């Protein structure tokens, strides 16, 4: 079970198809201004354009 | 999609109002809206993963202060293929 | 009149209350009664956006004084095809 | 098997996540789900043995922070003849 | 037997725990598996007063330490005729 | 629903997520999407003036964040026939 | 599958880049190439959510010092059919 | 259905192995391939969509970064290019 | 070749001066030239990719202060088979 | 037996060794024995959890003192389908 | 062109990866994909001599930070005859 | 003669030298000699539990000093039957 937070701040989790650290791949532009609706937690993302 | 979205709140008004979140968010089909007792109220969405991450949470985004408001969200991706029953 | 209105109260006396002010105030037609358990009672009215508005808002007003009072008051006003079976 | 594990929590969501948890985990047959009142869900799992330990093991572990969370997780391997109508 | 023996707890884990031990202490035969409602789970045996009052020991024994825990076990030595058909 | 609704903006990505939320808001048809000029986009629909005030102030509201903000949300309740072909 | 996707900026180039990157970054096709006027170019694309954030998070937030740059971008899982026509 | 690559390395294939399981179980991603790199190390690879690749490939992850000698290199493709699977070995 | 070279600027004047500076600095055929809004004009060209670069490099060098001068240029070596109809 | 237990070791004389323990700790099947390079042996053994659990804990402790020992023990209950054509 | 653009990495991720990076960044065709053996991966393409050298060049500055990094990378401009039976 | 003896060493140099004192220490059959990867090589021959044990010694105390040489070394007595099909 993975966990993040919700725009704005309320608490989910399930499997969370979001950014981890461990796994290359997604970093260009995840780390930049959210865009409009949104999909990915309030949690900060790696960056690392790479 | 197979993927299974779940969501938990007290009271049928959060309820059916994160089933709103969930049929305006993205692809996904509600199978269940049962009823646990005590004022907790279920419901679930089949989809596809991206999609039911993307609608779970933006559920979640609704139902916040929708009176007594979010109690649970967990998800999963894939429910097993005996669980039909229990869904 | 496809806007749902839901009203979510503490028993069974604020909930036929405020079906009551609901049939009494904008012209909607009451489609749900359910017993979510626990004491809590939600009520489902259909209508016009703003038939539904305005007696929700009168429900809401309704509520406050009796018994142990609202918990959840909301209006949706498109309910999706795929929802019907939730309703 | 004969053996019988089974797992207590509050709000579904938990439920599902620890009956996916078993039929993911280990192999064992699901029997049911139980509603019980007050929010109390409970899910009951048939096995073997060591794959009914195993599995309500991994569910409580996945099981202790979704939601509000898990209340008791036990394991039966000798269930007696007339525990069984009970099911 | 004539003798009723009865226990009930919060949550119906530590109602199973219960009931097995109920059969695994002595050979008593279990009338009624009761879902009270509000976490109240029920379960009701019948047998000799040494082996109800020998299950039901055994019973509040184990069980207290599972789960929320036990919240009453009683045992009655002369079941009187008018509250068998109430069962 | 007859009664107009309509909003405009600069760069038509804020001109149609808020038409989305006019078609998630109320049960409002839209009838066209009009490139004025310089970046200048608007959106026209159709709807009765209750479902057309709740699905336009949402648009708004959903609108403002997204790209150069809203230029003009207005409402007119009773359009003229005459007007019908200028749309 | 039906997810659409929206990149907006200023000047088609910064735009086409990101499509380019549309179609390297994840599996959407893009279905629009529309001219806003006054130098506003938008492109809009189709595929899955998971697809279409990834797809568009890369391309919007890597073109933004393309030239005079990007001003928007913004993904949407699900469009209402009602909105066809603007497709 | 899902194209979009899920694949990672592992030093030995028991990271590999039950790497690749929690792959399975945690999306509909279908296993397409391991192979032997030479030396220990095994590079599994799936096929599926971008958000059941995002998450089983995380969840594989972090349950191998412990497993055995541990992770090595986990990706995710989401548009493998017409001539890559070919030369991937279809 | 498959190469796309690509400039852009205020103004028809500094993109035929782009465009004469690529069709005499590089083994490339001009394909197209559009007229975007407000004074953005692009001129797009196809040939090898040392030939793209060495032509938008020419012609953005002998273009900097003419006119009013680029917005910017880009060096792709291949658009998707689906870009294409974008031009 | 489904449940799926598998270790990894330098070279061959602590793998047959830990498949000998495999056999003598437990009566479970061997289904795979595979050479992954560079001095990595693996051994696949198929049985029922508890004798998976068993066996491997057997082998792992014979292993240390032989050769140059073990690298990677690990035991799973419930493999996927999907591993199966790569066993 | 018949340019041999080649890249090696540790193991066969990274050069999986630079060949994604080489079928987007270039015209470059895959002509070999060569496990060396001891964790060794090598990605064999040919093209013009310019495209394969921005492409090599992007598939480098994608492998550095994927895994455990690039081996070696070499640019051949003319791969003489007797080099053919060696690819 | 059922019981296995074989070895693993460094270079299959000193591998013939184990199976040479294998051939002049005892009268046992070799079943193999194998290449594991990355420089292992493993000898394996069968013979009686005494001959193994004898012919074992002599390879220890001969092949440990050739180059790297001996690496593991230790015996089986009576293999089950379901290792051999490893062999």
């Amino acid at each position: 079970v993975m966990q993040s937070i919700t725009t704005d701040g309320l608490k989910v989790s399930g499997s969370l198809p979001g950014r981890s650290s461990l796994v290359t791949g997604d970093e260009s532009g995840s780390g930049k201004q959210l865009t409009g609706d949104q999909y990915l937690g309030s949690e900060p993302s790696p960056k690392g354009k790479s | 999609g197979i993927a299974l979205g779940m969501i938990e709140t007290r009271g049928l008004v959060p309820a059916i109002e994160a089933a709103d979140a969930m049929t305006k968010a993205a692809e996904v089909r509600l199978i269940g809206r049962e009823f646990v007792g005590g004022g907790y109220v279920t419901v679930l969405v089949r989809g596809e993963t991206g999609a039911v991450n993307a609608a779970v949470r933006a559920g979640a985004d609704a139902c916040e202060r929708v009176g007594d408001g979010l109690v649970a969200a967990h998800i999963i991706a894939r429910p097993h293929r005996e669980v039909e029953p229990a869904l």
